[PDB]
């Protein structure tokens, strides 16, 4: 077998779907070649690493194997590496087209020690005539302030719904899969922006149950069913909600964190109730979540959360 | 000025004869002195009592002490330092300069001092800013080393101290000086400083307006003597510090005008007060009591004031950005008073 | 000589209970030979470790001591460990090995985000020469990438039939008699963790083995577990709902003192009892749940015990007024 | 080799000492110290000439990142015609390696400086050394015994030894306490940076709105390299400053709109879209929402809830979101709490007090106030470290009680006694170990009716000169 | 581009190992006259120049002048491989991104070609003008190396004196002091034991110990080392070669 996320990974910059502004920025960068040092920040699985990889590929053409140094969390990045190997790579003579430059792609820059990030400063400041640096990070706060200021910051928003839907439809058309609209909406729901997780859940559903259907997705996700949680959060009499939470969710060994997270996610999408009541229900569920994370996970906390949600809905 | 008239013995004390009698009693046992926990309001002179007790046990040379700096490495790769003022017989640890590394420094320093071998004294200032982990480490240190480290900790409102620590130490309290005794000390001061008083009513007036805080009373007497050319008459416009006047002007602006157009300037004044080394809890307490002092409000408004003040004081003690909670408290106050 | 927790540990796939839905799947995976990376996650005392060790011993037989590497949580777990040990074990190919190795990471939810990123990159790199198996208690503290990379397996708690079968097998292989209500109270208090059951059994064995023939009554089980008996809960609730303030306070105090009761478990039992009453109004239930949750949250930080007890009594009383 | 393919920071680097924007005083101080270091060496570094800058061997540069410290140091060393022997973080500056490499060259001469030009009478310092230790703060764990060895290098040296760091008051930088002179580079003002950006823009044949330039200079918090690097992005035009550069402003503009939270608009813009709008920038959105949530004319008010109640509830939710953010930053592994924070600090107050913007969206100011509070707390901590021997108080009660009367005793004589009270003033200053800098710091911490920045300059400068020249003769410790 | 064929592969190995400890990055300017190189110390105190004419190459063909800037640690790692009785060959292509070093055995087909990645260095090439040095002398390299290795065990500075046709080395450390003097003389029996001297002004200089210890490593190239000292100019140490020279320019100390 073969993972779809690995098989259908975009190799050309145009195939990347998502942020429309920064992808066009990188398109013009590859068209010109004068790429500056850049940090790329954003939430996981929204197309950070693939973006910089495609950029380097399209920018260097046939010389990618000789003019690119990649360093992820697997490779050793301490003090000796940044002082010896990176410095000897930056000085390496290489005759490229007039606009191109050697590229150093540092993925998961957050794991790089601050003391290790110190050494990179003069190494990237001095040899900026034949070497450019591209950091890829989740949180741009763990990068030291000097490196934070030396390079251009590129933020990647979380994926919307129409973009993930378009990508999934492309994948289905290329793979000739049987599906339905409710299944795709369930994929969008369980993904919430993670293109990688969306594609993986799609492939797992197709491999396990063949047909992309709501019950199949909700049986392969191992998460509480969104319909039953919505019924819990929308029952008229409180005892019905308490009985639902007791018998249908608490007995089957679900983790309280998962229950609160699913309630949060379904309350976000309840497009039938008003907006203010949604915000207040989210506030209550979030207070209950903060209580849960502090060490107490008794059923009484979820019962009180449901009670307060009903008190608000009345 | 004030430090020039600071007692240097239990006999030189001129206040709380019960307390000085009990300390003279306790100083009869230099070989067995239990741990002491002094608690009482600010400016009562607990540090004076502690240093006088030390002078009674040890020599009178305990008051000539030298400052020192000590830097150490933690479990991680951070090397941080503190400043301890030490004497030939005692040392004063003030775990206030450091934010969260109280436990490591207290553990290391106590374990290092407890291997010098007749014992040594460790004075813990601000015993309420100690994280519970640091407090537990201190209690275990007390449990281990008891023949070289006799702990004396001064603090105020000793609620953030776990009962495991209260059990081992002797709880001693220092009540604020009554207005009569404050007036007596002020009279002694103006006598030894030949200040030309027109009457003795100014002393009682200062004692009343000082709210039983001895050191701020002495210091405001100092501040007023240099504005009347050492001749204090009956018409004395009592001088308040700058931040108190700012807080009172803020209170008057809150009472007189109730709108967001004034809330902007209120936030500006809060920013200006905070950025000049002033805590949040002090601002909140002063603003609350000032708003309660105003005579135009009824009892329901005062009850709402104190309830919101309690809620936002809890939230200030739980949060980290004080301007948010202060602006929220003032907004709720303006809402209720509207 | 060794404790029952270590003695009665299963050694084959047949000696696991209440997990048939996963046992058939792992048997399909071992007969197919296409065993991918696995994630076993669930509440403690369920059989994840036992199942994976039995599966490894079945697949590799005697080569288990060579092609199976077990690693636990925070073994000096910097990025350096994932760079050296796991990476060498994955990359290095044995002299006479056919197939793939197995690296089982026990309680591997205590890894930092950087450590989990290193692990996901490693499993991505050498996914053709070895397969991994990650064990977890809470599947919400893992990076979604590592979760998506492998196949999930949730370990639902042990049902009543499985635990009853296991305690029967333990009983017939030991010198103990067990009363009818004893197993009922046992299953009610254990909540479905086999480890706690095998612990408390040998505990009450060593506790009441005076004539080698005493019967384990519910008293000794409630003592060894440190849980209240439902009769005391009903009695204290009755006293609160019926008597006045002083008598109810004294009753609560004596019940929580003479037996050693924590307010947390007492509140759990009290709300469990109140869950099945025929309350006519609704505001009573809402106020009760809210105030009791607030009491539990405040107890979680260790206030003044008597104050929280009086607050519990006041909430229960003021809730039942309609 | 090409004029274009170089970055915009290296291509537009300063060349003289009149293009360095901001901090002219510190540059002139460094230049006048380096020029007179020769005569200071002649006098064995014991005669402090007219500035107290004749006894120190090493100069130390510090300040926020992106001001020109490295550029100023290099240009000052080059103007005098010296030869720059530079070592930085990328070199292993251990104790043994420093003793081997640099220590043997503290007093030697240069070969390249000799052979470059030695016949024409330009300047006699064409062959001397100027050792620049850049990023001394960057001494990581792999450089053992570096800070102490450099502190020892400060003394016993024979050539100008410039040092550069980013945080002077860091404990690791303590061994540089009094053994070297230390000047400070402040964040440049908006006028000089605006002039430099205008020069660059007209030089690159493109014009921008001055308001956008002001917003940029505000966002970058005074960093010049950062704003230049961000401006270089214009070539790759409202889309540029709308999407990439001025993102938090547009986030605040979209969130505070009144048409979104309406029923007609909410059906087109879901709550998930607003949470994504927050996630766009989760570092500046809470502060931006808190700064200007009370400067809009609302339109979503309830029938019976005035503006004050709405702003009060918004501030309550802001406080709750602040608590949630603190809980999040207590342990990063709880990033799952990030969406909840999203609704508390960001979405809820905006939805509560949305409407139409009255004026213009003002950037957040909490960062500058936090920096000012940190600086003043450091100064007060130093003052207490000095005065603790004879006050018997805590670091916070000092500012509360003692500071007003201290200011009175230290200044008010200068208002009524004229200038003969200096012998008394220093007397008080001799009792509390205070210095002239301590006097300035004490004079600084005052707000309200007792503002001193206006009053301080009213006294005659002759009194200041006499006080300074009289304090120089005595020393208490 | 260029094809250079050494007669004995040990020659370039000794050349590189002679000064591989004073400079980390060196530039080799390949012209038609031969190979010229100059490199400054990392502390800008000790310059190293090297000239090797076409007479030292069995066959040397250069299409057009080029600059091969390579490391010395990697070049020493590569040159450490080949045996002595081989035929080293240096080859470079147009726009050289890497140099090729062939090792061929005369009586075998064992050809071993290695590749080395060239570095990029800013050509801070200063030009050296001949100066009339006051004192010019020449002495056996073993004698000078022994004297330096003996004197350096005392302090970190060595003082040289040339006065009235007398050479003097002096060292004064904390553990003691030491002094050596040399008188010029010559012997027809073995001219490799003669100490030449041509003095125009008595000169007194002081040099660093570590730099002299790094310089004396060149004693393996030749046996007669020449020294040129001036009153204030940097000292010149010269080791002659069958087709060229290796020169160390050393900067004096201050009083
Ligand atoms: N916009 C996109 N279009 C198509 N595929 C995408 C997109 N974004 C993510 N993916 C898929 O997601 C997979 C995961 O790779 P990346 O997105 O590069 O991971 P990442 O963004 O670096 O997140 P990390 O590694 O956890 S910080 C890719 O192999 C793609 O198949
Ligand atoms: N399904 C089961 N069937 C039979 N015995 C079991 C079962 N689960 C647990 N046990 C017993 O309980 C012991 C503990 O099992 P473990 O596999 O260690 O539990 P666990 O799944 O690893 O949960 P942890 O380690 O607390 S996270 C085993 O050695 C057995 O004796
Ligand atoms: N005053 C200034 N005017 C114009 N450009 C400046 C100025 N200061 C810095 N720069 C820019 O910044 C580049 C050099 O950065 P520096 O500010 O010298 O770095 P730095 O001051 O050492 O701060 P670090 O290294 O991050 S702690 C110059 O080439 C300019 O592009
Ligand atoms: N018995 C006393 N007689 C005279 N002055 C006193 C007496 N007790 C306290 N004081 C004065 O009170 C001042 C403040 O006391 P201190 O211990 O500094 O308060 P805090 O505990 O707030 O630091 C001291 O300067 C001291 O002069
Ligand atoms: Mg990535
Ligand atoms: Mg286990
Ligand atoms: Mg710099």
């Amino acid at each position: 077998q073969l993972p779809w996320v690995e098989k259908y990974r975009p190799q050309v910059l145009s195939d990347i779907v998502g942020n429309k502004e920064t992808i066009d920025r990188l398109q013009q960068i590859a068209k010109d070649g004068n790429m500056p040092h850049m940090i790329i920040s954003g939430m996981p699985g929204i197309g950070k690493t693939t973006s910089v990889h495609c950029l380097a590929h399209e920018l260097l053409g046939r010389s990618y194997a000789d003019g690119v140094l990649e360093l992820n969390a697997s490779d050793d990045r301490g003090i000796d590496v940044v002082r010896n190997q990176i410095k000897h790579f930056a000085q390496k003579k290489l005759h490229l087209p007039p606009g191109k430059h050697k590229i150093v792609i540092l993925d998961e820059a957050d794991s790089m020690t601050a003391g290790a990030q110190q050494a990179l400063r003069r190494t990237m400041e001095l040899y900026s005539n034949s070497t450019r640096f591209a950091f890829a990070c989740n949180q741009s706060n763990k990068i030291i302030e000097p490196l934070q200021s030396r390079c251009a910051i590129l933020r990647y928003s979380k994926l919307s719904d129409e973009d993930v839907l378009k990508r999934l439809l492309q994948i289905i058309k290329l793979e000739d899969v049987k599906y339905t609209n409710d299944g795709l909406e369930a994929i969008i729901f369980t993904a919430e922006g993670d293109m990688r997780q969306a594609i993986n859940n799609l492939q797992s559903t197709v491999a396990g149950h063949g047909l992309v259907n709501a019950d199949n997705v909700f049986k392969i996700v191992d998460s509480p069913h969104p319909l039953i949680v919505k019924k819990m959060l929308l029952a008229s009499n409180l005892e019905d909600s308490i009985q639902i939470l007791r018998t249908d969710l608490w007995k089957k060994g679900y983790s309280s964190i998962d229950i609160v997270t699913t309630s949060f996610r379904v309350t976000k999408n309840l497009a039938q109730v008003k907006e203010s009541v949604r915000l207040e229900m989210i506030k209550e569920i979030g207070l209950t979540h903060m209580r849960i994370l502090e060490g107490v996970g008794t059923y009484l906390q979820l019962a009180s959360m449901l009670a307060k949600i009903h008190k608000l809905n009345n | 000025w004030v430090d020039k008239y600071r007692p240097k013995s239990l006999n030189a004390l001129s206040h709380n004869e019960e307390l000085t009698n009990f300390l003279k009693s306790l100083s009869d046992q230099p070989r067995d002195l239990p741990h002491l926990l002094l608690y009482g309001p600010n400016g009562t002179g607990k540090k004076t009592r502690c240093m006088a007790l030390l002078e009674s046990i040890f020599g009178p040379g305990v008051y000539r002490l030298k400052i020192d700096v000590r830097q150490f490495v933690t479990a991680s790769n951070r090397k941080l330092e503190l400043n301890v003022v030490s004497s030939p017989y005692h040392l004063e640890i003030t775990p206030s300069d450091m934010g969260n590394n109280d436990r490591i420094v207290i553990q290391e320093l106590l374990k290092e001092v407890a291997q010098m071998e007749r014992y040594k004294c460790v004075i813990i200032n601000e015993a309420n800013s100690l994280t519970k982990d640091a407090q537990a480490a201190l209690r275990r240190t007390m449990e281990k080393y008891s023949k070289n480290i006799r702990l004396i900790m001064v603090c105020d409102s000793m609620s953030p101290i776990i009962a495991p620590i209260k059990s081992r130490c002797l709880l001693i309290r220092c009540p604020a000086p009554s207005d009569s005794e404050i007036s007596t000390i002020l009279s002694d001061v103006v006598t030894n400083e030949r200040i030309q008083l027109e009457t003795k009513d100014i002393l009682k007036r200062i004692a009343q307006a000082s709210n039983g805080n001895l050191r701020v009373s002495l210091l405001m007497l100092e501040s007023m003597a240099l504005n009347n050319e050492l001749a204090l008459k009956s018409s004395s416009p009592i001088i308040k510090p700058d931040w108190i006047i700012v807080i009172h002007k803020l209170t008057r602006k809150i009472v007189k005008e109730r709108s967001v157009n004034s809330l902007i300037e209120c936030r500006a004044v809060l920013y200006d007060l905070l950025a000049h080394c002033i805590p949040a809890n002090i601002i909140l307490k002063e603003l609350t009591f000032s708003l309660l002092d105003v005579e135009t409000l009824n009892t329901t408004n005062k009850s709402s004031i104190i309830e919101y003040s309690s809620v936002f004081d809890e939230r200030l003690s739980l949060g980290n950005k004080a301007i948010f909670h202060l602006e929220g408290f003032i907004a709720k106050v303006m809402c209720c008073l509207d | 000589n060794l404790p029952w927790v270590e003695k009665y540990r299963p050694e084959t796939l047949d000696e696991v209970y209440g997990q048939n839905e996963v046992i058939t799947t792992v048997r399909k995976f071992v007969d197919e030979g296409k065993l991918p990376h696995l994630l076993f996650y669930g509440p403690p005392g369920t059989g994840k470790t036992s199942t994976i060790v039995a599966l490894a011993r079945e697949i590799y037989g005697k080569n288990y001591s060579n092609m199976v590497l077990e690693l636990n949580a925070s073994d000096d777990r910097g990025i350096d460990v994932v760079r050296n040990q796991i990476k060498d074990f994955a990359s290095t190919r044995q002299i006479f090995s056919k197939g793939f190795k197995l690296i089982i990471l026990d309680e591997a939810d205590a890894m930092t985000n950087a450590a989990q990123n290193a692990l996901r990159r490693v499993i991505e790199r050498y996914t053709k020469n070895t397969r991994f198996c990650v064990l977890a208690n809470y599947a919400h503290k893992l990076t979604p990438a590592l979760l998506s990379r492998c196949t999930r397996f949730r370990f639902q708690p042990l049902p009543q039939e499985a635990i009853e079968r296991r305690i029967a097998n333990v009983l017939v292989h030991e010198k103990l008699k067990l009363s009818p209500n004893a197993e009922k109270a046992l299953i009610e208090l254990s909540n479905g963790d086999m480890r706690r059951v095998l612990n408390v059994l040998q505990s009450c064995k060593a506790t009441l083995d005076n004539p080698d023939e005493d019967e384990i009554s519910d008293d000794v089980i409630y003592e060894c577990c440190g849980a209240p008996r439902p009769s005391d809960l009903k009695a204290v609730l009755k006293s609160i709902l019926e008597d006045d303030w002083g008598t109810a306070h004294y009753t609560l105090n004596k019940v929580r003192s003479a037996k050693g009761l924590a307010l947390i478990d007492l509140i759990e039992g009290i709300v469990k009892i109140l869950e099945d009453y025929e309350l006519q109004n609704e505001e009573t239930r809402v106020h009760l749940l809210t105030k009791l949750a607030d009491i539990e949250y405040s107890i979680s930080k260790g206030g003044n015990d008597q104050i929280q007890g009086s607050a519990v009594i006041g909430a229960i009383k003021a809730s039942f007024e309609n | 080799v090409r004029e274009e393919d170089k970055l915009w920071t290296v291509k537009y680097a300063p060349t003289n000492l009149q293009q360095v924007c901001g901090n002219k005083g510190s540059v002139m101080k460094l230049k006048n110290w380096l020029a007179n270091w020769e005569n200071s060496k002649k006098n064995s570094f014991k005669h402090a000439g007219k500035d107290g800058s004749g006894v120190f061997r090493a100069a130390m540069l510090y300040g926020p990142p992106g001001i020109g410290k490295t550029t100023a140091a290099h240009l000052v060393a080059q103007e005098l015609g010296y030869d720059i022997l530079e070592q930085n973080a990328s070199d292993v500056r251990s104790k043994t390696l420093l003793n081997a490499g640099v220590k043997n060259a503290l007093d030697n001469m240069s070969v390249v400086g000799y052979f470059k030009h030695n016949e024409e009478a330009q300047n006699l310092n064409g062959k001397h050394f100027v050792i620049i230790m850049d990023e001394v703060d960057g001494m990581s764990g792999g450089d053992r015994g570096g800070v102490g060895q450099l502190a020892q290098f400060c003394r016993k040296t024979s050539t100008p030894l410039i040092l550069i760091c980013n945080e002077r008051n860091l404990p690791k930088m303590r061994p540089f306490d009094r053994v070297c002179l230390d000047i400070q580079f402040r964040r440049p003002d908006a006028n000089s940076i605006k002039s430099r950006l205008m020069t660059i823009a007209i030089r690159e044949k493109f014009k921008l709105d001055p308001n956008v330039i002001d917003r940029l200079i505000q966002t970058t918090r005074g960093d010049i390299r950062q704003v230049i690097n961000l401006l270089s992005t214009i070539s790759t035009s409202k889309a540029w400053e709308k999407n990439i550069a001025l993102k938090p402003f547009d986030i605040a503009h979209k969130m505070l709109d009144g048409q979104i939270y309406s029923d007609i608009g909410s059906r087109n813009f879901t709550l998930n879209d607003k949470i994504a709008l927050y996630f766009d920038d989760f570092d500046f959105t809470p502060l931006m929402i808190q700064e200007n949530y009370l400067s809009t004319r609302p339109s979503v008010l309830k029938p019976g809830q005035s503006h004050l109640e709405a702003v009060a509830e918004a501030a309550n939710c802001i406080s709750l979101g602040d608590i949630v953010e603190k809980k999040i930053r207590s342990s990063e592994q709880l990033w799952s709490l990030l969406p909840l924070h999203a609704v508390l600090s960001s979405v809820y107050p905006a939805s509560k007090v949305a409407g139409h913007m009255a004026g213009r969206i003002n950037f957040t100011a909490w960062l500058g106030q936090n920096s000012k509070s940190a600086k003043y707390y450091r100064l007060l901590q130093e003052i207490h470290y000095h005065t603790r021997l004879g006050t018997s108080t805590d670091k916070i009660g000092l500012r509360l009680d003692y500071l007003p009367t201290f200011r009175k005793r230290l200044l008010d004589p200068f208002l009524k006694q004229g200038a003969d009270a200096i012998s008394s003033v220093i007397e008080v200053m001799d009792d509390y170990y205070l210095t002239k800098e301590d006097w300035d710091s004490i004079m600084e911490f005052f707000v309200g009716p007792d503002v001193t920045t206006a009053i301080i300059k009213k006294i005659p400068a002759t009194v200041k000169s006499g006080f300074t020249r009289k304090y120089n003769s005595m020393t208490h410790p | 581009m260029l094809e250079a064929k050494f007669e004995e592969a040990s020659l370039f190995k000794r050349i590189i190992d002679g000064f591989k400890d004073c400079v980390q990055l060196v530039n080799f300017q390949c012209k038609e006259d031969g190979i010229i190189a100059q490199a400054v110390d990392d502390s800008r105190v000790l310059l190293v120049s090297l000239e090797i004419g076409v007479e030292a190459f069995q066959e040397y063909r250069c299409d057009h002048p080029v600059t091969l800037g390579m490391d010395l640690t990697s070049l020493s790692k590569i040159l450490r491989c080949g045996n002595n009785t081989d035929t080293l060959t240096l080859i470079a292509d147009n726009t050289p991104d890497s140099i090729i070093l062939l090792f061929e055995d005369t009586k075998k087909d064992r050809i071993a070609e290695y590749s080395l990645k060239l570095m990029d260095i800013d050509a801070d090439f200063l030009k050296i003008e001949e100066l009339q040095y006051d004192s010019t002398l020449s002495l056996p390299s073993s004698e000078f190396s022994k004297i330096v290795r003996d004197l350096s065990q005392l302090s970190d500075s060595i003082n040289i004196m040339i006065t009235k046709e007398t050479i003097k080395f002096v060292a004064d450390g904390d553990i003691g002091s030491g002094s050596v003097i040399i008188k010029p003389f010559v012997d027809m029996e073995h001219p490799e034991t003669s100490i030449k001297l041509e003095m125009d002004q008595p000169v007194d200089l002081t040099f660093g110990a570590k730099y002299l210890l790094d310089i004396i490593k060149g004693s393996s190239l030749s046996d007669r080392v020449g020294i040129r000292l001036s009153s204030e100019a940097p000292a010149l140490f010269q080791f002659d070669l069958k087709s060229g020279f290796l020169q160390f320019f050393l900067a004096p100390k201050f009083n």
